[PDB]
RNA sequence: GGUUCGAAGACGAUCAGAUACCGUCGUAGUUCCGACCAUAAACGAUGCCGACCGGCGAUGCGGCGGCGUUAUUCCCAUGACCCGCCGGGCAGCUUCCGGGAAACCAAAGUCUUUGGGUUCCGGGGGGAGUAUGGUUGCAAAGCUGAAACUUAAAGGAAUUGA
């Protein structure tokens, strides 16, 4: 159970230096630890399996069936991450989904439908997200409407902790590899588009590395 | 569409009247082919006489003697 | 599915180009179509030429070569092994094997 | 039919990139060092390590052998057939110095100097290779 | 043809944004171009832009602000009634936070926000977030 | 980004390139944080303070990085004006 | 770089640089490296502008000296040129060499042995070097590169416009980022020139070592 | 008008058979003039007009500037090369412009951030380009063109096998 940390910022993160997971995402730091993610959101982190799926190669004896499990994983307050992974048991296959879901979680961004009261609770604007053919679009919708949209999508802005949305997705959406793919970079991109907001001028703080440069030459080779 | 001028009108409902036939559905509803080809005549359900009892052999995999009546 | 981008010849902004009866066949190709090559050779193969070198009149008479153009069309050529089939990459490249010696 | 495996290269490797200070280009003196230094189970891969770290260090004494690179001790290796130049091979007298690059330098403003002399330009533009 | 002028302005300005140029130069200049550019001046999508005089149909360069998503037109120039103009910025602007349908109306060019405070009604011109 | 109240309600505020002014997401990485030195007027010698300029993925890959950088700097007086 | 007569390019300097042969690009031109270039020759080679050269070089001199630790700063060259050159640079200043055949993913596989983490990266020739630049894309990690007139400025921040090609070029312009890097963090005096001589930079091809094997001999 | 070639034909081979491929002849035709015919994998399987959006080196026609080589010896001035620039045209290589189910495409881009103008045209596979009427033609046949019935797939690109 002894996390002896490998990459630059899992060291920073165990010697409780920097203390958010916005500190890492202002300055897009990729995440190689599994262990960052739950170090931070440990404790409201959720695991759902979407699905199982047998994929098979064919061989002159027999075909090679090997198992690739979905897994959507997310606190239920503005975070979510989408895993894939084959192995030869369903277990291991899970066990690696999940992981892969940990490392590539998103912060989303939420706005309000129109009147600025109270927390936000739908997405800011119009997003919409592509995979292979299938389409997903999110819009804003007002207080209390629920999310309406099919489960797959569903789920995941459940664990986004989007209350209120409209969807419309097209495209072959019985595939659900596409479908989910497609609703996570609509989901991910609400960070990513300019806002009247994000208008005032950006102030440039330290990363974390010159930061805390001086404890890294000292702790670590 | 693609003619998105203002006064394009009786062009866009006329295109769609014309191509609204090579709709299978539409069509079979709004020939009267259809409705002089079908038994019922267009009703729920229909009295019959039987006249005779048959065994119809059913497709591949599935074998079986489905034992429908001749009406 | 496309296979070539210049649909296995060379013509691009004509129309139509003139047909040429292949060498082994006398099968119809276009002219840009068909497989060209050009053999020089000379007449007296190999060891013929130094028993014409020595029963010769002259005095180093430069015995004549023998020009012949050959077109073939496609079936022709990769049954002769003028050309083969190649790699989706390969494919691509145009520059003629090298002939060093 | 005298090819080397993995286990013979990559240790032999791994004991030239540590222990550089004692192997030598004798056979017998680095045998007995590798079977100090080095936890071998037979005799014969003994030997065969051996006979690799003293033929690879009698070719990083001839030049840019790949597999390996002590940075710092393979250089102050090559800091033995020392060559320090007393002159600079830059620091030199008159330059011929292209009637283009002389107005290159003039727009600077040092557009004078002793050792910038001019030669003729190459009259003809044949810089380029036939299309033939 | 060059049928609509406006059209190739908005298309030429959304190009050059997207490929991330600093300014543009949109060539037809005319009243309508301007007038729309002023609009999108005034809530601060662009810069200021310079218009270039030539005894003929003007050119425009316009300073260009990293801060303009999409100029978009609409193609015919539909009759937007007051009470439509809902179901308008309903379906073609992202937000009801942000965003703008410009609109010639009887008093001028100005945005759907203004022509519904000075309770005008008129032909849609384009739209721009 | 605040309430009808006046309290800052999202969770960060993503860096905008310097270059292109896009919002550099919060997962795009090949943006960079890079600090050109200040030095001092007199001495010509590192002060112990730095001008620094963030640029987004696509501008890198396009290759507009060198110039736009180059830009910035030469806007601030690091890179002399006649250049 | 500029508004200052301390960072000022020296008569010194030009010479040096007209013996080495730097102001000498490619026979073709790269659309972005344009802005570099004074003129080409009749001869059709590139005059390469040495003011734009020394305006760069210190801009990238600045850029290495606010990086805080010395050994996060990774200096590549995979070709035979640059190879004593970048451990010349990383002895005297601290930096940590990569020379010969940088492995794909140091910065990308935490697995591996050498598995490297730097915050800057300087490179020699972006065609030979192409794999740390376009690794530095999935890490946020900012490049500088001794581009010639023919080089792609693709995934390259500060392009230092010389000669990449010449071994004396090469050797002198990792000579004068490495003086200028330890100018300007305060290690030798603008008063004297440095005690080092740029020969000790060059790359002594084993014939030119063969020949004066039996010179000094 | 009929030199060559050559549907049908006539034989000679091959084969279990061969009404075919191979061979020897060979009629209509193949060619020209005057009247019909109106279809082709008639293809870029990609309507036409207009705008914007990367790079590079060639190529054909026209124009412009430029060291020098060469032919008119007498060189002004014309052609042939050499090095760039501008406008149209047939194409090419390259790339995280961007798009796409992919193959691939500076267009097949500028599309859920959906509207520059306009013509033609498709709606699961068969039945079927079939029947019937009408129309053009000397005929062959062209253009327009269904239904009953039947069926859970047919299909496009790409991957691993055999
Ligand atoms: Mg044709
Ligand atoms: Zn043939």
């Amino acid at each position: 159970k002894e996390w002896l940390p490998v990459t630059k910022l899992g060291r920073l993160v165990k010697d409780m230096k920097i203390k958010s997971l916005e500190e890492i995402y202002l300055f897009s730091l990729p995440i190689k630890e599994s262990e960052i993610i739950d170090f931070f959101l440990g404790a409201a982190l959720k695991d759902e399996v979407l699905k199982i799926m047998p994929v098979q190669k064919q061989t002159r004896a027999g075909q090679r069936t090997r198992f690739k499990a979905f897994v959507a994983i997310g606190d239920y307050n503005g975070h979510v991450g989408l895993g894939l992974k084959c192995s030869k048991e369903v277990a291991t296959a899970i066990r690696g989904a999940i992981i892969l879901a940990k490392l590539s979680i998103v912060p989303v961004r939420r706005g309000y439908w129109g009147n600025k009261i109270g927390k936000p609770h739908t997405v800011p604007c119009k997003v919409t997200g592509r995979c292979g053919s299938v389409l997903v679009r999110l819009i804003p919708a007002p207080r209390g409407t629920g999310i309406v949209s099919a489960p797959v999508p569903k789920k995941l802005l459940l664990m986004a902790g989007i209350d209120d949305c409209y969807t419309s997705a097209r495209g072959c959406t019985a595939t659900l590899g596409n479908f989910a793919k497609a609703t996570f970079d609509a989901i991910s991109k609400t960070y990513s588009y300019l806002t009247p907001d994000l208008w005032k001028e950006t102030v440039f703080t330290k990363s974390p590395y010159q930061e805390f440069t001086n404890h890294l030459m000292k702790t670590h080779t | 569409g693609k003619c998105r001028g203002l006064r394009t009108a009786r062009k866009l409902r006329s295109h769609r009247r014309d191509q609204k036939w090579h709709d299978k559905q539409y069509k079979k509803a709004h020939l009267g082919t259809a409705l002089k080809a079908n038994p019922f005549g267009g009703a729920s359900h229909a009295k019959g006489i039987v006249l005779e009892k048959v065994g119809v052999e059913a497709k591949q995999p599935n074998s079986a003697i489905r034992k429908c009546v001749r009406v | 599915t496309k296979k070539r981008r210049n649909n296995g010849r060379a013509k691009k902004g004509r129309g139509h180009v003139q047909p040429i009866r292949c060498t082994n066949c006398a099968r119809c190709v276009p002219k840009d179509k068909a497989i060209k090559k050009f053999v020089i050779r000379n007449i007296v193969e190999a060891a013929a030429v130094r028993d014409i070198s020595e029963v010769s009149v002259f005095d180093a008479y430069v015995l004549p070569k023998l020009y012949v153009k050959l077109h073939y069309c496609v079936s022709c050529a990769i049954h002769s092994k003028v050309v083969r089939n190649r790699s989706r990459e390969a494919r691509k490249d145009r520059t003629p094997p090298p002939r060093f010696r | 039919g005298r090819v080397r495996t993995k286990t013979v290269k990559k240790a032999a490797r791994v004991i030239i990139e540590k222990y550089y200070t004692r192997l030598g280009n004798d056979f017998h003196t680095n045998k007995r060092v590798c079977e100090e230094i080095a936890i071998i189970p037979s005799k014969k891969l003994r030997n065969k390590i051996a006979g690799y770290v003293t033929h690879l260090m009698k070719r990083i004494q001839r030049g840019p052998v790949r597999g390996i690179s002590i940075k710092l001790q393979e250089e102050e290796r090559e800091r033995r057939d020392n060559y320090v130049p007393e002159v600079s091979a830059l620091d030199q007298e008159i330059i011929e110095v292209d009637p283009d690059t002389k107005e290159m330098l003039k727009l600077l403003d040092f557009g004078s100097l002793s050792n910038l002399q001019v030669t003729q330009p190459t009259v003809g533009m044949n810089f380029k290779t036939p299309r033939g | 043809v060059r049928m609509n002028v406006l059209a190739d302005a908005l298309k030429s300005i959304n190009n050059a944004e997207k490929r991330g140029k600093r300014q543009v130069l949109i060539r037809p200049c005319s009243k309508v171009i301007v007038r729309f550019l002023t609009v999108m001046m005034k809530h601060g999508y662009i810069g200021e832009f310079e218009i270039i005089d030539d005894h003929r149909a003007g050119k425009i360069v316009v300073n260009l602000t990293g801060r303009l998503n999409k100029c978009g037109v609409i193609s015919p120039r539909f009759d937007v009634q007051l009470k439509d103009l809902e179901k308008w910025q309903n379906n073609l602007l992202p937000s009801r936070q942000f965003g703008f349908i410009v609109l010639t109306t009887s008093a001028g060019i100005m945005d759907h926000e203004e022509a519904r405070r000075k309770h005008t009604g008129g032909k849609i011109l384009g739209f721009f977030f | 980004m605040q309430s009808d109240a006046g309290e800052f309600v999202d969770l960060y505020v993503p860096r905008k390139c310097s270059a292109s002014n896009r919002i550099i997401g919060a997962k795009d990485h090949a943006s960079i944080q890079m600090n050109v030195a200040e030095v001092d007027k007199v001495t010509g010698r590192f002060n112990g303070q730095f001008k620094t300029y963030a640029i987004c993925g696509a501008i890198r890959r396009m290759g507009e990085s060198d110039d736009s950088i180059l830009r910035l700097a030469k806007s601030d007086g690091i890179v002399s004006n006649n250049f | 770089s500029g508004a200052l007569d301390v960072l000022q390019m020296k008569e010194e300097d030009v010479l040096k640089f007209l013996a080495a042969g730097t102001h000498l690009g490619g026979t073709n031109l790269d659309f972005q490296m344009e802005q570099y270039i004074y003129k080409r020759k009749s001869d059709g080679i590139y005059i390469i502008n040495l003011k734009r050269t020394w305006e760069k070089l210190l801009l990238a001199a600045r850029a290495i000296v606010a990086i805080e630790n010395p050994a996060d700063v990774s200096v590549i060259s995979s070709r035979n040129t640059g190879q004593r050159a970048v451990l010349k640079f990383a002895a005297a200043t601290g930096a940590t060499p990569i020379a010969g055949r940088f492995t794909p993913g140091t910065f990308t596989n935490q697995i591996q042995t050498a598995f490297r983490e730097p915050r800057l990266l300087v490179v020699t020739d972006p065609q030979a070097d192409h794999q740390p630049l376009t690794e530095a894309s999935y890490v946020n990690l900012p490049t500088i590169a001794l581009c010639n007139t023919d080089s792609p400025l693709r995934y390259v921040d500060i392009a230092i416009p010389c000669n990449n090609k010449g071994a004396h070029s090469v050797g002198l312009m990792w000579w004068m980022l490495a003086q200028e890097v330890l100018r300007m963090r305060g290690t030798i005096s603008r008063e004297h020139p440095w005690e080092v001589m740029p020969d000790l930079y060059f790359y002594r091809d084993p014939e030119e070592i063969e020949k004066e094997e039996q010179a000094a001999a």
